[PDB]
């Protein structure tokens, strides 16, 4: 009922109630790089990639 | 027939369809220990302690 | 002891005596190949499981 | 001696010629005999230790 | 800079005990008389 990889994580499973398969995808969690001058109101944001 | 069990370490090989092809007991011979420490069935050329 | 159900025996099946249904934690039936020649099982425990 | 309840005492004797036998075969995990799959995990085209 | 837990949860687990099947016994074609009032004890099951 579960799908695992060589690294040890889970990347999929199967539902026993509806007989449908899925692929578990990791969710986004990143930071923002902001450039700020000496005296400014708001800095300039940059979402990398 | 009954035989005792012990906490061992084995190496499993999975094919495209997820069927176990062969297994190697890491406490059988020295080549088995090499395959255990290299995490592969075709270890490279080198000196292993 | 276990009493044969195909050809019978001289004794009666008696391995437990319970007037009412005792407290059970697991109960499930499984099916296997009747025309099989050999069967293999694995039983072990760790951390109380 | 397993239990502590008297259930049947029809024919009980003391047989002293019952000795378990030792098989002539050994454990061979080369082709996969003696190994069990994971609980509910699937591995495709991987080598897991 | 800085780099929330939704309340939506998915809980799936295979049961270890069979169903009680109380509706099958209550909807039986045989209805006992008030003098009989047959009794069936249900234990170690899920409902
Ligand atoms: C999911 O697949 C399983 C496997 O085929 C289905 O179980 C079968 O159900 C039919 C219909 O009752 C039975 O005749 C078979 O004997 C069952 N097979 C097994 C191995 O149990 C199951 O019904 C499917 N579930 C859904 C929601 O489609
Ligand atoms: C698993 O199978 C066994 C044997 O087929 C079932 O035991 C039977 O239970 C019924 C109902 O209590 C009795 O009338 C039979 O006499 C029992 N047979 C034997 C050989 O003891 C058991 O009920 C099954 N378990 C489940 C959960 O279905
Ligand atoms: C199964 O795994 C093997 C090993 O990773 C894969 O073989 C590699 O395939 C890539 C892409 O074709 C090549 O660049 C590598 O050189 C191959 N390595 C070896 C050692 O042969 C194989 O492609 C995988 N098969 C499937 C269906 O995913
Ligand atoms: C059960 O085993 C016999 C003998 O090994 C085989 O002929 C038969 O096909 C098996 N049953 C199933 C359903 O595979």
């Amino acid at each position: 009922n579960l799908l695992y990889d060589s690294n040890g994580n889970i990347i999929g499973f199967k539902d026993f109630l509806t007989n449908k398969t899925y692929t578990i995808l990791p969710c986004y969690s990143g930071r923002v790089s902001a450039a700020f001058y000496q005296n400014s109101s708001s800095p300039a944001l940059l979402y990398r990639n | 027939w009954v035989t005792p069990l012990s906490r061992r370490q084995y190496l499993l090989n999975f094919d495209e369809h997820g069927v176990i092809t062969n297994a190697v007991d890491c406490s059988s011979s020295f080549l088995s220990e090499i395959q255990c420490k290299t995490q592969s069935f075709a270890p490279n050329t080198g000196v292993y302690d | 002891h276990t009493v044969c159900k195909s050809k019978g025996s001289i004794r009666n099946e008696s391995w437990h005596i319970d007037s009412s249904e005792p407290l059970c934690l697991f109960k499930k039936n499984f099916t296997y190949n009747v025309s099989a020649d050999w069967l293999y099982f694995h039983f072990y425990q760790e951390r109380g499981v | 001696v397993i239990g502590d309840f008297n259930c049947t005492n029809s024919f009980i004797n003391d047989y002293n010629k019952t000795i378990p036998r030792i098989s002539e075969d050994v454990v061979d995990v080369s082709l996969g005999l003696g190994t069990y799959y994971v609980l509910n995990r699937v591995y495709l085209n991987t080598t897991l230790l | 800079l800085s780099g929330v837990k939704p309340v939506a949860t998915v809980y799936r687990r295979i049961p270890n005990l069979p169903d009680c099947d109380i509706d099958n016994w209550l909807n039986n074609v045989s209805v006992p008389s008030p003098l009989n009032w047959e009794r069936r004890i249900f234990s170690n099951c899920n409902f």
